[PDB]
């Protein structure tokens, strides 16, 4: 999930918009 | 964090930026 893709990988700050 | 990750309380400070709304 986005929490695997940016802490783990390295994910956009565009990819956080989904969550909010 | 340009192509840095981001984890606990700085991905917690990103997704404050990107989800406010005016």
């Amino acid at each position: 999930g986005i929490v695997e893709q940016c802490c783990t990988s390295i994910c956009s700050l565009y990819q956080l918009e989904n969550y909010c | 964090f340009v192509n840095q990750h981001l984890c606990g309380s700085e991905l917690v400070e990103a997704l404050y930026l990107v989800c406010y709304e005016r």
